[PDB]
DNA sequence: CCATATGGTTGGGCTACGGCGAATACCC
DNA sequence: GGGTATTCGCCGTAGCCCAACCATATGG
């Protein structure tokens, strides 16, 4: 129904939340002091899974070359964008190389990640995120000074890390049930009063809106987590009388149908978190599952 | 007549078109043993 | 049996009316002029 | 006024000759009448471009040889230990028993006439070969006629894989089997030189003359035909039979055959084993690419089906444009012997990577390093052949992957079919009751078999 | 004399308008 | 940026298909 009230309340579009309750972009909980190319994060954030995954694996290139070639980049060699890594392949971004098959490598990739040569022992363990200014390795003299997740390198002695941030982002109606937790609404009628305060009486009749929506909120008692379903109810079965006619046929309503669809469904996916599955199967039978609930 | 222009094939039948029901004497018509008519039905002539 | 016919209680509607509204995830509460939240089952089909 | 023949459309009878009209076009006619007013008006360039010129005897003869003893078996308790030897490993105690089972039904003077089920993947070959091997130990042929003559032809390998200290003459009749190599073995156990045949129906087509018709052992009988089974019938007179047959008929027969069939199914077949990760979606090609990726990072075999509605290579250069790093092979059918085995020895060989076939019947293989699956196909399927090839795949110590694609979402009937698909764990008797329910849906008369059960004995 | 093209066999399975409104346009 | 239409714009008004197998003909 327009105005969607959910996104009365959290601040969106029906578009947004028809991306995020159908499996198009993720929104955010925690920007956790992440950036966007330049711009840091904030929170109630658009995002695709295509900068979900560089915010959180990153941009890695890796490049062939001709066979039995020596390149000018060594292994585990600090990379400037633009530079000639090959006999005649120039970089693309920033950041270490690492080789493919010497004899003189064959192929070369470059991450996005920092290097610190390690001489004692490491204080962290591989896969380890961490945010700058903090200790790594040799009893604290190596440290993390870029946000990223550690990879130790006990060939080179470098404790690398490959730089990304911590982000957590989410899809789907747990994570809009996630952020209706979080809505103190006395702060927000507040500052719905100080927009009221503003001048322009577009925003003022927005805020207005919003203003006795959220005044709803308050008298009637209510959470508005309240508005996401986790147990749907089942209808009495008389109600839905699926009869026998005289020719045999049942006459039968179509909310027992609904029912078992639904039942086969979220059993179906029940079974399919069951055992790990591959997650676009996931994303594919929860968008399923939000289609035969609506 | 199937006429293929190129080779010169054809394939002449006489093809079944189904069934076209049949005026009564009187002028009624006769479907599914039920006693049907048809109505005329006025509109606005073509043309400028 | 021959005598007065009486008057029904909670109505056959109204009873089917308020499951309909609770199938719909929504609370009908059915209060009394003194709010306290009257049962119009009688407990018959409710834990 | 001539029966004259067209060589594409055959039947034609001579009207005269035209000179008919084209779209301001000269060209004559010679005219044909053909089988109810075809009047063929073909140009006269084509001048040297024509010619001139009923059950219930089958079912008395079932309930006779039921009531028929036949022959009697000796056991001969002495062969069996030293081929018994040539399969190094162990035999599952369920399996023993039903082993036993049918060997005391085969030592019975009445015919033997069992079936041993269970989910598939355990060595239902073992008891065949003692059973076999005592058969053969009394002098007495052994017959299989096969669903595939790819499973022929990997039967008489792990028959000679058996036979190895046995002078045993085995031999595999079928089309992919050589004319003269058909009719030498034709000719070697007419007169019975040659002990153990498997094939294809030709053994049945073909009207061999057999030597001992004692052991008949057929598997996979839902598949192999109605009028076939009638021609089972035929080959059953005085037998002693046993099925392997797990996956049965659709209760078109398989209701009477309750009770008159001792049911001698096994649980848990083989130890050691692992549920099959099954998963289920429509198409996507990047799965395809991830998936592949998996199965190269284990470095197993892939299958792949197809409808055969078409032509599949031009199919398997759209996956090898999606995958240019596989070895992707057709086994496609209606090609020689030579193809199709070479196929098979380059798939032994594995540098091919991928069976690219269409039918269970061209996929029926127990390839072991095998353990990813993927079905576009899976809406125009039977239920047998669905889990027949889930079960088709499996090895030990391993995972199995399955990825079958539904391109409407939408068919209701294959819409339960592939839930009570998808509502298995693993192995053990889940075939059995989802047949059951098949079954149901099979028959979905015992008054009539009353009436000849009576006059059998009669007879 | 041997090795395919195509035939036919059975089986297996299958399907245009009132009309309030509202982003927007026009105005001062 | 507040005020004034506005204009469309949707809301309400019981049949085959395809697979394998065997057969005959037919070309090197
Ligand atoms: N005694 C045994 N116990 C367990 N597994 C065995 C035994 N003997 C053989 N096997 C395995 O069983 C498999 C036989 O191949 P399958 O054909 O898949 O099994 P099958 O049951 O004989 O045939 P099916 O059921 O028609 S697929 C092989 O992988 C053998 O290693």
């Amino acid at each position: 129904d327009v105005p969607s009230k959910i996104g009365t309340l959290l601040d969106l579009s029906a578009t947004e939340l028809e991306q995020v309750l159908y499996f198009s972009k993720y929104i955010v909980l925690d920007p956790k002091g992440a950036i966007l190319n330049g711009v840091p994060v904030e929170k109630r954030q658009l995002l695709t899974d295509e900068e979900y995954r560089e915010l959180r694996y990153g941009k890695q290139e890796t490049y062939p070359l001709p066979p039995g070639v020596d390149a000018l980049v060594k292994d585990g060699e600090e990379v400037v964008k633009g530079q000639e890594l090959a006999p005649g392949v120039v970089s693309r971004l920033d950041g270490v190389a690492l080789y493919r098959f010497p004899r003189e490598p064959a192929s070369i990739l470059v991450v996005k990640a920092r290097v610190y040569p390690f001489e004692d022992d490491v204080e962290v363990s591989t896969g380890d995120r961490v945010a700058p200014g903090d200790v790594l390795a040799d009893g604290g003299k190596v440290k993390s000074d870029v946000y990223g997740r550690v990879e130790v390198d006990l060939v080179r002695n470098v404790v690398r890390v490959v730089e990304s941030y911590d982000i957590d982002a989410r899809m789907g109606a747990e994570a809009i049930q996630q952020l209706l937790k979080e809505l103190d609404l006395e702060a927000l009628e507040k500052e719905l009063l100080e927009e009221m305060k503003h001048p322009s009486r577009a925003r003022r009749a927005k805020a207005r809106k919003r203003l006795e929506v959220v005044r709803a909120f308050l008298d009637s008692g209510n959470r508005p987590e309240w508005m996401i379903l986790e147990a749907v109810p089942v209808l009495p079965p008389d109600l839905r009388p699926m009869v026998q006619v005289d020719g045999g046929r049942f006459a039968t309503s179509d909310l027992n149908d609904l029912y078992r669809r639904l039942i086969n469904r979220n059993n179906r996916l029940k079974k399919l978190l069951a055992q790990g599955a591959p997650e676009i199967i996931i994303r594919n039978e929860k968008r399923m599952l939000q289609e035969a609930v609506d | 007549q199937l006429i293929h222009k190129d080779t010169g094939l054809i394939k002449e039948d006489e093809v079944f078109l189904g069934h076209i029901p049949l005026m009564t004497e009187d002028g009624s018509f006769i479907i599914n043993g039920a006693d049907r008519v048809i109505v005329s039905q006025i509109h606005r002539s073509p043309g400028v | 049996k021959g005598e007065d016919v009486p008057e029904p209680s909670v109505p056959e509607s109204f009873r089917v009316l308020v499951k309909e509204l609770q199938a719909l995830a929504l609370d009908v509460q059915t209060l009394d002029e003194k709010d306290n939240p009257v049962d119009i089952f009688e407990g018959l089909a409710s834990k | 006024g001539d029966y004259l023949i067209h060589p594409e459309h055959g039947v034609g009878q001579y009207l005269g000759l035209e000179t008919r009209e084209v779209l301001g076009v000269k060209r004559d006619y010679l005219v044909l009448r053909y089988k109810g007013e075809g009047k063929l008006y073909l140009p006269v360039e084509q001048l040297p471009l024509l010619k001139r010129h009923l059950a219930g005897r089958l079912l008395v003869l079932q309930a006779k040889r039921k009531a028929t003893p036949g022959r009697a078996f000796p056991p001969l308790p002495e062969w069996d230990p030293l081929v018994e030897k040539g399969f190094p490993y162990e035999l599952t105690p369920d399996q023993k028993r039903a082993l036993e089972e049918v060997l005391r039904d085969l030592e019975s003077p009445h015919p033997m006439d069992r079936l041993v089920s269970g989910d598939v993947g355990f060595g239902k070959t073992e008891v065949a070969l003692r059973a076999a091997h005592r058969v053969v130990g009394h002098g007495a042929q052994v017959a299989f006629l096969v669903p595939t003559t790819l499973l022929a032809e990997q039967h008489g390998k792990t028959f000679r894989e058996r036979f190895q200290g046995l002078p045993v003459r085995v031999a595999v009749l079928s089309r992919f089997t050589p004319p003269k190599e058909e009719e030498a073995i034709l000719k070697g156990l007419a007169e019975g030189t040659v002990d153990i045949v498997i094939g294809t129906h030709r053994l049945l087509q073909e009207d061999v003359r057999f030597r001992d018709l004692g052991l008949l052992i057929v598997d996979e009988e839902h598949r192999f035909g109605v009028a076939q089974k009638e021609r089972i019938r035929e080959l059953k007179a005085e037998v002693d039979t046993l099925y392997l047959s797990a996956t049965p008929i659709p209760r078109t027969l398989y209701s009477a055959l309750v009770g008159l069939k001792d049911l001698s199914s096994i649980q848990t077949p083989p130890p050691g084993r692992k549920p099959i990760k099954t998963f289920l979606a429509p198409f996507d090609p990047l799965l395809v690419r991830e998936a592949i990726l998996f199965e190269l990072e284990r470095g197993g075999k892939v299958f792949y089906v197809h409808d055969r509605v078409a032509s599949i290579e031009a199919r398997r250069r759209f996956l090898e444009s999606l995958v240019p790093e596989a070895r992707i092979g057709v086994v496609h059918g209606q090609m020689p012997e030579s193809l199709i085995e070479e196929t098979m020895l380059l798939f032994a060989e594995g540098a091919y990577d991928v069976l690219l076939a269409t039918t269970i019947i061209e996929a029926g293989l127990d390839v072991p390093e095998a353990n990813t699956i993927l079905i576009e196909r899976a809406d125009r399927l039977g239920l047998a052949t669905l889990y027949q090839l889930r079960g088709r795949v499996g090895r030990r110590e391993e995972e199995a992957y399955a990825y079958l694609f539904h391109p409407p979402r939408l068919t209701e009937a294959a819409e339960k079919r592939l839930a009570a698909i998808a509502d298995l764990s693993d192995l053990g008797s889940g075939h059995l009751l989802a047949e059951r329910d098949m079954e149901i849906r099979g028959v979905g008369s015992l008054e009539v078999y009353t009436e000849l059960l009576e006059e059998a004995i009669r007879k």
